[PDB]
């Protein structure tokens, strides 16, 4: 800390990285249509889960 | 030859900036960027890019400026800086395709190689994915229309490799995981339907315009694929099915004896600790 | 051989008619019913500590 010292920082965000950040991510964590792997899983309960829900049990 | 693009946020950020560095002129036209990636692998990576002085003409549309020595200067300091990514093509945030992007992408076609299109909106007011790939290749028509610039949609998807996902996430604080469970779930299972009613809906009333009073054919021997599948489910009956929803409603009485016997089993501790904490609490407590 | 159960298979006598079926989800009925036997000595032990506990 000898002639060595530092300073606060802070951060600022506008409505515009809000809104296109934002949704940007949650579409980078949602599907391109948003219906297309839905059924996957929704099928995949009867095929893939059943092993899951038995090893569960 | 190209199945699926990678491109990270950091470009459409950069797109935030060419918003920001505005200054409050008035024009907000079509700035076009010089969009960079990794175009070794079949698999397209766009890392960063840059920008170039952009400018059209209010009445003409087929006006259009570039620049050689600023992208041949940009791209040998930045290839210098790195030399693991290179030019691939070049996007334009205008949401509106015009006839003057076949002149600016043949450019970045002679001396470049073939280039990757994408179309964005100026403003995140639409809820479908911001980025379309559009790959400029000659496509032969069955109609008998001379070969001209095609853009297939490629489709596309938003991922980080290591730390923008950790820059994002501790920029927004907001934002949740996948957190597998009720929440996301549910959110998930209210808001679709408005997320492929906006878009749907958005789309056949421009569709259905575009069938009686639309000219100048926009390729209508895509439509027949278009109804037919739409008729490729041709109101079924359910009769086959009816097993299937025994399976499925059998599965779903399997979650109704977790549900109730393993709640029964929860119950233990609560429902003892409840009566032997508080007899002995109040029968010691004075 | 169908009393030995070493193939999926039925006879018949009136008719003659040969029918041949299989149960593929066996793993589910089994862990259910150890999970239904085993929790009813979880419930009825519970009630053996309020039964003593309270009276």
């Amino acid at each position: 800390n000898r002639h060595y010292y530092s300073i606060t920082i802070n951060y600022r965000k506008n409505e515009l990285e809000q809104k296109m950040l934002l949704n940007l991510h949650k579409k980078s964590w949602m599907e391109g249509l948003t219906l297309q792997d839905y059924s996957e899983h929704c099928k995949h309960n009867e095929s893939v889960v059943k092993e899951m829900l038995e090893l569960a049990k | 030859a190209v199945q699926k693009v990678v491109v990270h946020p950091l470009v459409l950020l950069s797109v935030v900036d060419h918003f920001n560095r505005i200054g409050k002129v008035g024009n907000q036209k079509r700035v076009v960027g010089v969009l960079l990636g990794s175009w070794q692998k079949k698999v397209l990576d766009v890392s960063n890019s840059f920008a170039v002085p952009f400018d059209e003409d209010d009445k003409d549309d087929s006006v259009w400026f570039l620049d050689h020595d600023y992208l041949e200067n940009m791209y040998g300091m930045f290839k210098k800086v790195n030399a693991r990514e290179r030019i691939v093509g070049w996007y334009h945030t205008g949401p509106k395709l015009h006839k003057n992007d076949i002149a600016i992408n043949e450019l970045m076609k002679r001396y470049c190689p073939n280039s990757v299109l994408v179309i964005i909106d100026v403003k995140p007011k639409d809820l479908g994915l911001p980025t379309e790939a559009y790959i400029s290749v000659e496509e032969v028509h069955d109609d008998g229309t001379p070969t001209s610039k095609t853009f297939e949609h490629v489709t596309s998807e938003i991922g980080a490799e290591e730390a923008e996902e950790v820059g994002v996430e501790h920029l927004l604080r907001d934002i949740k995981d996948t957190t597998v469970g009720t929440l996301s779930q549910r959110i998930t299972n209210q808001v679709h339907g408005l997320k492929g009613l906006n878009s749907k809906l958005l789309d056949i009333r421009s569709y259905l315009e575009k069938v009686a009073t639309g000219k100048l054919p926009i390729n209508h021997q895509i439509i027949y694929q278009l109804q037919d599948v739409f008729n490729l489910l041709p109101d079924v009956s359910l009769q086959e099915f009816v097993k299937a929803f025994y399976l499925k409603t059998n599965d779903q009485m399997v979650v109704v004896y977790l549900a109730s016997l393993i709640r029964s089993v929860v119950a233990l501790h609560n429902l003892i600790n409840n009566k032997i904490a508080n007899r002995d609490a109040e029968k010691k407590e004075g | 051989m169908i009393l030995d159960k070493k193939f999926h298979g039925i006879l018949d006598q009136g008719e003659g008619v040969l029918i041949i079926f299989d149960e593929p989800p066996v793993d589910k009925t089994y862990e259910a019913a150890l999970e239904t036997i085993q929790n009813m000595s979880k419930v009825v032990d519970s009630l053996y500590n309020k039964a003593k506990k309270l009276t």
